[PDB]
């Protein structure tokens, strides 16, 4: 009945790294869903010789490398979101804040995300780059 | 409001 | 006479190195990297384009930034287009060094030349 | 590489 205005780049990024991050607490085995195939993703972590991880690729191997960091109660503090229009219809977020699982203690992150159109009004996850500070500083 | 694979 | 093949990590690689080192060579200079319709966000609001964004990095008074860079990431993306997230540490006007936070999207303009179409920075000093 | 308007050479 109503018809209101489509939403800002940065309100669509604000209500996606919402909708993100409480899903990831209430369900993070589905949170693959967000993501089409050629979708980078590294969520922080070392490696074997102490360097940090590197990215997995797809909607498959996402939920596959999601599940191995068993979440488990994710309580998260978004303390920032910067996001803004890209190339093609996309859009590119930057997120920082405070990730906590499995009641261990708050650790700070930097992450950008990008956004891409698939109907066509909707968004999917074409990168997610994720890093912890204490593995990186 | 949705993204993805999920349905409104 | 030799031939390779290229990388986004190394493209992404080299373009932090050379972003960082012009902007302590010549930030009066460091608009050049970008075309029409990009974004400088630096921290806050956006700005576009060459002339603005250079009037956006004098105002900044860069004189004398050194930069540890940590960790760079970077993933081809949309237009075959790269996407980099750099973490490290900036220092200005012979201060104290200042974890920074930086997300650039790369984009092609010409043969194998890319160009900045979005620019978000903030430190972690005002942000947690 | 090459970035955005720079002459090879003075990039570095």
């Amino acid at each position: 009945s109503m018809v209101m205005e489509k939403p800002s780049p940065l309100l669509v990024g604000r209500e996606f790294v919402r909708q993100y991050y409480t899903l990831l607490n209430q369900a993070p085995d589905m949170l693959h869903r967000f993501y089409g195939k050629n979708s980078s993703y590294v969520h922080g972590g070392l490696d074997s010789n102490g360097k940090p991880a590197d990215a997995v690729y797809g909607q498959k191997e996402i939920h596959r490398k999601v599940m191995s960091q068993n979440f488990t109660n994710c309580h998260t503090k978004i303390r920032h979101v910067d996001a803004h229009a890209t190339l093609n219809d996309g859009v590119v977020v930057q997120v920082m804040g405070l990730l906590s699982n499995n009641n261990q203690a708050l650790r700070r992150f930097m992450q950008t995300f990008v956004l891409a159109p698939e109907v066509a009004n909707k968004f999917y996850v074409h990168n997610d780059i994720f890093r912890y500070q204490d593995e990186v500083f | 409001i949705t993204f993805g694979d999920f349905n409104d």
